[PDB]
RNA sequence: CUUUAAUGUUUGAUGUUCUAACGUUGACCCGUAAUCCGGGUUGCGGACAGUGUCUGGUGGGUAGUUUGACUGGGGCGGUCUCCUCCUAAAGAGUAACGGAGGAGCACGAAGGUUGGCUAAUCCUGGUCGGACAUCAGGAGGUUAGUGCAAUGGCAUAAGCCAGCUUGACUGCGAGCGUGACGGCGCGAGCAGGUGCGAAAGCAGGUCAUAGUGAUCCGGUGGUUCUGAAUGGAAGGGCCAUC
RNA sequence: AAUUCCUUGUCGGGUAAGUUCCGACCUGCACGAAUGGCGUAAUGAUGGCCAGGCUGUCUCCACCCGAGACUCAGUGAAAUUGAACUCGCUGUGAAGAUGCAGUGUACCCGCGGCAAGACGGAAAGACCCCGUGAACCUUUACUAUAGCUUGACACUGAACA
RNA sequence: GUUUAUUAAAAACACAGCACUGUGCAAACACGAAAGUGGACGUAUACGGUGUGACGCCUGCCCGGUGCCGGAAGGUUAAU
RNA sequence: UGUAACGGGGCUAAACCAUGCACCGAAGCUGCGGCAGCGACGCUUAUGCGUUGUUGGGUAGGGGAGCGUUCUGUAAGCCUG
RNA sequence: AGGACCGAACCGACUAAUGUUGAAAAAUUAGCGGAUGACUUGUGGCUGGGGGUGAAAGGCCAAUCAAACCGGGAGAUAGCU
RNA sequence: UUUUGUAUAAUGGGUCAGCGACUUAUAUUCUGUAGCAAGGUUAACCGAAUAGGGGAGCCGAAGGGAAACCGAGUCUUAACU
RNA sequence: CCAUAGGUUAAUGAGGCGAACCGGGGGAACUGAAACAUCUAAGUACCCCGAGGAAAAGAAAUCAACCGAGAUUCCCCCAG
């Protein structure tokens, strides 16, 4: 279970945010996706940050 | 004497116009990342009690 | 006193099947068979699920016919 | 509750909510209630004096159940929309 | 400011001595006709010791309890959840300490879409080069492949390449399946917003079936929903999540 | 070997013959030096072995003396007990029959004796298992704790460096 | 010599002796919430505990583990 | 332990095979009589009265209807030297 | 002189037989050990129950002891019979 | 009685007579029955008193939602075919 | 030294018993939780002290909610 966990944070300043799993260490590069904010309706561009 | 009711029962269960008990489902409390969001979708609101296990409902909230 | 064993171990059963048979009206929606492959194809007005199942996408009777040049079993809705 | 040692339903299932002690001081009323009040005004002190909401009762409501067949002076409560075109048809002046 | 002198007090540490607390199971006197006690003189010690509260350590010296089930008797051994096949008697289901194998993940592409492609093995020929690298033709026709076990599937490929990308969307969901229940599953379609494609259309994770853990308690972000005189706040609730 | 599983180890002695004994060997399953090692005179209601004497221990029992047992008179229990008109055999059958089936045998009732059976009497099996029973005991099981110990503050002050 | 009164008198316990160790006296220790008392009207040739068990010859190697003793430079560490 | 591997006696069929007609044989079926339950149907319910079918083994257990006892009222009544 | 010897009282209890609803809720008969000593015995006293005492057997503490007896919590609990 | 199952050689009872085991209180639900009926009903207490008073209260006639709140609708959701 | 401690007389009072109720100081466990340790049982049982015919408490540094109430004690509700 080497595969933590992570949080996709809106970049709409919402405090929004996905939850996912990566690989930290074959992927150190930052997850960028662009995913639907429902609080916006938008598709906006979702970050990597730490699951807290 | 009166009949104590049972309190935690109290705190998880609801009576409605019929008579049936609303209950909030299972499963949505952690370990939320690896569930598709259909399911939780279909857990978030609130189901009635079966007829099954409605018997020892109303023998633990005779109060309503 | 001695032994032991290796071989205690079974799985559960998916009770799969064809839950609807020919001839037989079912509503939209309905399970017709829960499958692993596709040992059986969807025909007319029959969807095939994530996991090939398949279900009615309209209301109708049952129609199990083999077709194509492999014969490989179609199961279709009728109108109704 | 009691299923053998099997965790029972009452602590399988989650608790929820909470309980409002604002709701305990709401009434609602019928709209037959406003024949039982004297002077054809209702109030909460009107009502407590007829018994109907209870003395602890700080706000009430009047709701479309019933019926009413004569002109009452609604003052100080909230109305639904058909209490309010119930009230109004027979006659009533809602007021604050 | 870097680098610091005077004076003084606020004061701690460490000794140094003292006596007045305190101790004396040292001597003497009196109550007293008394090896208790108390008082008095004195000597020694002396703010130590010793007691109270708090606190860390040790503590079977003592006490309260726990120390699983299945089981061709019990123990020992093995097992306990999930997946696949057989047993299973041509719907489903079906037991044994019955026969055989696996799982407790992985992937930001190994997903989506558009476009295209089609294996294994062997034969012959051919530089290093050889049973076996790469190359060309032929047979063959999936005997291969499928991220991993098995089974069922797979050519319209679900298999293999490349381009663009994030539908690995949010709210819902007719209707069914499966369970004693908790629950688990499939799902067209609707609304919003998106990607690929000329378009029809497809996409709500992966060919499917394992890859998991109730509640409580607690943590994080958001939300005025609530807010014990009032205004706030704490706390709680709801949504997401650990 | 109070220790040795294999083991009645092997050899010797003793005996007609000795799984025991004694003495040796050492291949010590798994002795060993103050939870003492090896010896040791005396002692021991101590354990094992041998011999002499003795003898009913026995070969193999016989007779006798007394106390009961037996009979009469007097007093007069007990455990136990579903009810009894309470045989054998073979078979059957909750799987070992007085009671069933088939068959055989047997006039009614006592007394003295024996004890094969009545799965005889006695004691809700002590073995075994179970119980989310108990008790006691142990410990580097858990949680506490007396007790011992550390330091802080108080009772507790004055000076000087 | 003692012992399981009432199935075990023994190879078991005890014993004189030996050794280790603690204890400086208001002794250690023990009974006691405490006062006190025993130790002991005794003072290390004494007292307590532990093991061994006359006598004779002896008592070998290991301090890694667990304990105990001693150390106090450093690390960590409570209340405050 | 005693024949003791037809239930026994006994059987040369009183065994076996085939065919056939008889008969025995159960608390089964039928007959006669009687009780009760549930349904029909009609009455005209005293809410039950004919007819009618049919049912009636039963543990745990569920349902329905009753007997009797002691005491209180009815009862300063009634029975009883 | 002697925790010396033999051996009665006295103290004890090694063996066998009897008895085992006994004469006896541990004894009798025949033998047995110690018998001036760590002896034995009379009277009175003290130690109290998770406590005493114990030449240590988990022995004894009123015919009861891996925690006495009496009363109370108390109608403990008993998924067992 | 317990049992898959007992003539069981499984338990229990020597016999008789007497006693001897699903109760009581308060809450709650269902059924029946009775009273009133969109209403029903009082408790404490007063009262000389099983009356009457007493409606404090309780249940019911409206729900949905965590809640504010809305209300024969409401919640969900930006909004629901 | 005074003094004080102490001593002695005298006067008044107390002491002990007793059913329940009462206030207070101490204070269990079985049990239940289907085990058990927090918890429960339960401030119960029990022990002790003191009092009265009753005791205790008691005349707001109280509630309320921007309206107001007006000591204590007891009962029915609130409300499982
Ligand atoms: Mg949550
Ligand atoms: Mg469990
Ligand atoms: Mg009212
Ligand atoms: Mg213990
Ligand atoms: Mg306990
Ligand atoms: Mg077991
Ligand atoms: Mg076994
Ligand atoms: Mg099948
Ligand atoms: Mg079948
Ligand atoms: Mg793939
Ligand atoms: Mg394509
Ligand atoms: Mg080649
Ligand atoms: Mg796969
Ligand atoms: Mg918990
Ligand atoms: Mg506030
Ligand atoms: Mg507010
Ligand atoms: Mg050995
Ligand atoms: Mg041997
Ligand atoms: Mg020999
Ligand atoms: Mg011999
Ligand atoms: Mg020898
Ligand atoms: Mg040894
Ligand atoms: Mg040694
Ligand atoms: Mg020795
Ligand atoms: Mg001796
Ligand atoms: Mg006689
Ligand atoms: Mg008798
Ligand atoms: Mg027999
Ligand atoms: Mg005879
Ligand atoms: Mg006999
Ligand atoms: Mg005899
Ligand atoms: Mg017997
Ligand atoms: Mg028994
Ligand atoms: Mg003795
Ligand atoms: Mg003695
Ligand atoms: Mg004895
Ligand atoms: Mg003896
Ligand atoms: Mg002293
Ligand atoms: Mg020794
Ligand atoms: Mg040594
Ligand atoms: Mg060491
Ligand atoms: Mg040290
Ligand atoms: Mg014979
Ligand atoms: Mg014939
Ligand atoms: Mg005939
Ligand atoms: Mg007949
Ligand atoms: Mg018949
Ligand atoms: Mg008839
Ligand atoms: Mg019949
Ligand atoms: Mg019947
Ligand atoms: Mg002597
Ligand atoms: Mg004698
Ligand atoms: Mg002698
Ligand atoms: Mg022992
Ligand atoms: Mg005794
Ligand atoms: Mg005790
Ligand atoms: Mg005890
Ligand atoms: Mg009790
Ligand atoms: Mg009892
Ligand atoms: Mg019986
Ligand atoms: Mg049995
Ligand atoms: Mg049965
Ligand atoms: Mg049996
Ligand atoms: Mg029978
Ligand atoms: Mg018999
Ligand atoms: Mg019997
Ligand atoms: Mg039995
Ligand atoms: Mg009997
Ligand atoms: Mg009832
Ligand atoms: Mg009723
Ligand atoms: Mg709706
Ligand atoms: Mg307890
Ligand atoms: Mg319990
Ligand atoms: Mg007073
Ligand atoms: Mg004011």
């Amino acid at each position: 279970g080497i595969r933590e966990k992570i949080k996709l944070v809106s970049s709409a300043g919402t405090g929004h945010f996905y939850t996912t799993t990566k690989n930290k260490r074959t992927k150190p590069e930052k997850l960028e996706l662009k995913k639907f904010d429902p609080v916006v309706r938008q598709h906006v561009i979702y970050k990597e940050a730490k699951i807290k | 004497p009166k009949i104590k009711t049972v309190r935690g029962a109290a705190k998880r269960f609801k009576k409605t116009g019929k008579g049936g008990f609303k209950h909030k489902h299972a499963n949505l409390r952690h370990i939320l990342t690896k569930k598709a969001t259909k399911r939780k979708r279909h857990l978030r609101p609130k189901a009635m009690v079966s007829k099954g296990d409605l018997g020892l409902v109303i023998a633990c909230l005779p109060y309503a | 006193a001695g032994g032991s064993t290796r071989n205690g171990r079974d799985s559960e059963a998916k009770r799969l099947g064809v839950k609807r048979f020919g001839g037989e009206s079912v509503l939209a929606g309905s399970i017709i068979v829960r499958q692993r492959g596709t040992k059986f194809h969807a025909g007319a007005n029959v969807g095939c699920g994530r996991d090939h199942t398949l279900f009615a996408k309209a209301d109708g009777k049952v129609k199990f016919e083999v077709k194509g040049p492999k014969n490989r079993k179609f199961i279709s809705i009728e109108a109704e | 509750g009691f299923e053998g040692g099997q965790m029972p339903l009452y602590r399988r299932l989650p608790k929820f909510g909470f309980t409002s002690r604002k709701a305990a001081i709401t009434a609602e009323i019928r709209l037959s209630d406003l024949a039982k009040v004297e002077g054809g005004v209702v109030d909460l002190n009107t009502l407590k004096a007829a018994n109907i909401i209870g003395i602890q009762i700080e706000f009430a409501k009047v709701i479309l159940a019933g019926e009413v067949t004569t002109p009452v002076t609604v003052r100080g409560l909230r109305v639904t929309k058909g209490a309010r075109a119930a009230i109004e048809a027979a006659g009533g002046k809602i007021e604050e």
